[PDB]
């Protein structure tokens, strides 16, 4: 015969197959993954910030500063929060966080925090400090809300005290009060004395006046009677005053806030580890550089877009059509 | 379609090493399988630039629409899960739709590469060979070990043989 | 001549044409429509599950269960609701709901629901039922709000009242009560002897106090005092306490509810039907197989995605290129 | 586009029953027309492929983004509408230049299909036909009924007719 | 040698690149850029409709009429807000603008708008007007805000006033009204007279009592006491009565609105200018056929779809490949 | 691809004028350049229609989706953000993807569209030319400047010129 050239192309052992648009399960030599299926299945630092774990405690109760919570003194920063749903540990004493749908969210992970004193408790005047069998700490000593003053009467009398917070740290501020509506005005009156208490909180910008609810709660723990405990964000220049004469929880400890809402209040059961990714599930942490996952809708950081969908295989090789 | 893979040339070549597309010869003196790293690499550059292109260009933020809510508000709870998952809707009919798109297109770009490469070779011979109709070439003068690579990286030429055919 | 064979395609006559990224108007052998523009102009049944119409009342008066609406007490589920916006009634006595966006839009649809009595009518003690002229029911006699029971001085004398719920039931639970506000002083001692009464409602979560804002109001019907109606969702394993010395309106019927929020308050003027359909506009049902739909924007159920275009043809032939 | 239908090819055969692509012969012995089923199917196979992935995919949820609200929550109100608009603005983009994409390569597919049926033709006959230049071929040789379906089946031989022309 | 004819295409002196998905950086014959990149720099009126410059004043302050605002009587239509962040006029006497933020939302832009005499200021029977040096006029002349009347006790006597607003305009109608807060009882005494004064605001769909709250806020300009200012939107038809005997700041000029929510409150210092946009920004105005724009994602109008891109740059011509 | 430019014919012409497809010529009296009036003002028509498709189309709502917020609702402030930037997120990658897709298949449709030109002129002549396979043709005959023009349109006829060959 004669001399010949030909003119072909690759096969292989393959039983890759892709999806194209006008066939199913076209046989190709070579594709990738275009989605992330693989996760640490734990809490991982996120971008080399550490998240900061609840313990036994809500967020409610972390936020006030309930003694048999583990302090929040020492933060510097978290990327988002790790909560147990069933947490024994909330608001210590028979009351409600006001508001805390908001605070929840802007607190789900902070890039600068620090606590910090705001008004000196014991330079308020002549008062002295409650604490209180349902707020027992670490030891099992009598306490109260790391957070709040709980002022009282002092040697039969309770004076108007006014002290005021000068924002000056430059960053947003965290300032928490509270209220304590007493189970009768016989209970105001042993506690504060005076009839009918008020307390005037006010900035340049709003005031609010509180007045006692009195009455007997559905409690828990040992007491019967109930607290309101609210919160304000104070901005950079701006002051907060607090005026009482009874019935008041008077703050202490706030927080100085930058970059805040920037995470996630996660309350999966799974476990903390030594690992680092850029992305965390509420199923597990992902390190990947593909741009897909169907892990997990519920994730944070630099992640994989969430889609609803099976492995997508993208060709790279082409058909795979056997040796003649 | 451009009618060469799986069309004319009817089946692919097993031991074809390092290449997708390539060459097979027969003279006197062997055979004869090599890749045509030209139009090989040329196609690898592509395919390359087309899945980093897919990739990198996701450079927003993806991670999950959501915030934190208490129970009372659960009508704004409900909301901001259903832009969350309608967001995920997009995305989800976009990455099926653009993988079944370009997986359409990838496999007629190496259809169309192989019958560019067969017709570049039947453009070199011209009146020398016999066009066979299935990929191959039959030679009517002598081809060297050294011929048949003059045709493989395009310098064959037609003149200095077209007298023996 | 000699003999020949030839390779040609398909012609017919179509006048149907679509529309290219390249071209306009090119003539195609055969194309499909992506877009479902016809529908059924009528409420129905949307995936088996029945509608609720609402009648002559609107949403308030009959969640609270006004005597001139239909009772809601054989309702199992609902997919949606059908509302006349300008229906007659609703609240009888001149009052409002309290926060009834919410209620709303947890009452869009419902597909577990069942009302029960959470506490008895009777079991509060020695306080008599007040009927108006303002609620009268189907017959023409003085009634009042089915879902509420308004206590009033019973021999003069209007004792310190106090019951409380217990979640069992293992779903959320939806309660009502409310606080009635006399034109005067001299109303609500003629109503319910105590001066300045109160109302205390409390779980273990939060506790509000409602005391009377007398006044006059531009009422309506014959009534010129005012009522606020207030509710919460109880959770499984949860508890609400109510008590009150005057101007409280008890709970005694609250709803059952799973798998809430899932349907839509139409407010459209068209006619209920037979038919049943996999999604439900405000202009009618729709039933196709098509993934589009021009025909309303407010759609709800499984439904084809609303987009703003006219008819969509995909070609499926070739180029209707006529014959030579 | 592959310059066959309404290139070289200029004109569509009314009576073509059954299928879109075909062909036309003419012996001593009539006429004469014909779909190819192979190529044919083939077509209207990739068709519906591409026809039921476009609405397969759409698997999501597409009802509206609303909620309930009373007159004193206009500003969540007006925001929830403005979300579902713009998420309606981005599926009705897609869905109308989606529609101009496909019909341009559903088009160019047809094109391309009996491109390569006249492609496949043409080497079968080899030098036993004149390439006229408008989809048809004239033989050389005498072809019976029987001659013409091996040129529609593929398997036409072109040695055991190559002398008579 | 013979006759010849040649195919062949366009190649041209072009630096012009575009990008493929397939390639980097290929040489074109012609492209055409897809977004838009240059502005004004300046506010524009907006499709014809000019903005309105706030001047020193918030918006607070603007919309309730602070004596040192130019006034908003002549003012039919605005597109858009323009307001300094840092104003120095706006609640002139120390107080707060309840829901501020949804009133922001309402008036960030209105096609139709009109101040109008809601009641008539001398029509609400024997009261005095209360001017201050907090809010003091262009002249220096003691005044108040526009919009309201501070009654006072008038020959030592404050009556029982109560006048009601009938919305007859056919629109939706803005009324506001204010509670002030005295600095303690014995203010409200010499200002109202009344111990214990009360304001009570009431339609036919709801109805809210006000008490004061004395106490001393950290306030600013001259005064210590504080004041609340509330708002609401009057629908065609509905009618909304003021009861009160002290303490009460009177509506009197509200704004019938038509087509409100449809603009922004930017707060940019850029310039306004006299040039014609369907497209603004916090940066500038924007003027272009094109579909895409990244030059600021703050934009309000007819305009391109704001993107995080460079340029992209589609191509016309063929790949330019030089001559041989 | 389709092999044309950049291909078999290797370069491209400076000085063609008003067009983007053409022929060059030369017979014993000149050259003898020409656009191609026909397939450049289809090819014109097309990528005009296309540009405007896609400008067009987009006649949806496109400015921010943000509403006006105090300093308490910070929460649905960032909510609202967020979706907005998601939204944005959307059609950003959308658009880098566009035009990556369509500059793809715009370059692909000159190079189709110049192959046709130059299968279209070869069909023409037939045997009354050689295909050099660099896009010219050696013709077997004397040209006029008349006989050029019949080939540019499209009327050239190989009957009355195939004896010359
Ligand atoms: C802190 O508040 C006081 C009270 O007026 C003020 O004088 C002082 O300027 C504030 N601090 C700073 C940093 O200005």
């Amino acid at each position: 015969i004669q001399d010949r050239i030909c003119v072909g192309y690759l096969s292989t052992n393959s039983s890759e197959r892709v999806d194209t648009l006008l066939e199913n399960g076209v046989p190709v030599t070579s594709s990738i993954d275009l989605i992330e299926t693989n996760h640490t299945g734990t809490y991982c630092s996120l971008n080399g910030v550490s998240p900061v774990h609840l313990g036994d405690c809500s967020f409610e109760g972390w936020i006030v500063g309930n003694p048999a919570c583990t302090s929040n003194f020492g933060i510097r920063e978290w990327s988002y929060l790790i909560e147990d749903p069933a947490a024994p540990h909330g608001l210590c004493y028979p009351g409600e966080l006001n508001n805390n749908g908001e605070l929840r969210h802007l607190f789900s992970g902070i890039r600068s925090f620090s606590r910090t004193e705001l008004i000196p408790p014991t330079s308020w005047g002549e008062v002295l400090d409650g604490t209180t069998s349902a707020c027992r700490d670490n030891t099992g000593t009598n306490s109260f809300y790391r957070n709040l003053v709980w002022f009282i009467k002092k040697n039969n009398r309770y004076p108007v005290i006014s002290k005021t917070y000068n924002n000056t740290t430059g960053r947003d501020v965290l300032v928490l009060w509270g209220i304590h509506h007493p189970v009768s005005v016989d209970e105001t009156k042993t506690l504060y004395v005076n009839s009918d208490p008020y307390t005037l909180v006010s900035t340049k910008s709003w005031s609010e006046k509180y007045k006692l609810e009195t009455g007997v709660r559905p409690g828990y723990n040992g007491q019967r009677s109930w607290m309101k405990i609210y919160w304000s964000l104070i901005h950079p220049g701006e002051m907060i005053t607090f005026e009482s004469n009874g019935g008041f929880l008077a703050p202490r400890y706030g927080y100085i806030i930058e970059e805040y809402g920037k995470g996630r209040i996660f309350q999966s059961r799974i476990r903390m580890s030594r690992c680092n990714t850029k992305c965390q599930t509420s199923v597990g942490g992902i390190n990947t550089n593909r741009t897909f996952q169907n892990i997990d809708k519920n994730a944070l950081g630099d992640c994989p877009k969430y889609i609803k969908s099976g492995q997508l295989k993208l060709a790279t090789g082409l058909r795979n059509v056997p040796a003649i | 379609l451009f009618g060469a893979i799986a069309g004319f040339i009817e089946g692919g070549w097993p031991g074809l090493i390092n290449g997708w597309y390539g060459f097979q010869h027969q003279n006197e003196q062997g055979t004869g399988i090599a890749a045509d790293k030209e139009s090989t690499q040329k196609a690898i550059d592509q395919i390359t630039t087309k899945i980093n292109n897919i990739i990198d260009k996701m450079n927003g933020n993806y991670d999950s629409i959501r915030g934190e809510f208490n129970q009372v508000e659960k009508r704004i709870n409900m909301l901001a899960d259903r832009i969350d998952d309608a967001v995920t809707d997009i995305w989800s009919y976009n990455a099926k739709l653009l993988v079944l798109l370009e997986n359409d297109k990838t496999l007629d770009m190496h259809d169309a590469n192989v019958k560019n490469l067969h017709e570049q070779v039947r453009r070199e011979l011209k009146d020398n060979a016999i066009d066979e109709g299935n990929g191959c070439f039959e030679l009517l003068h002598k081809c060297n070990d050294s011929c048949m690579e003059t045709i493989r990286n395009g310098t064959y030429d037609h003149t200095e043989y077209a007298e023996e055919s």
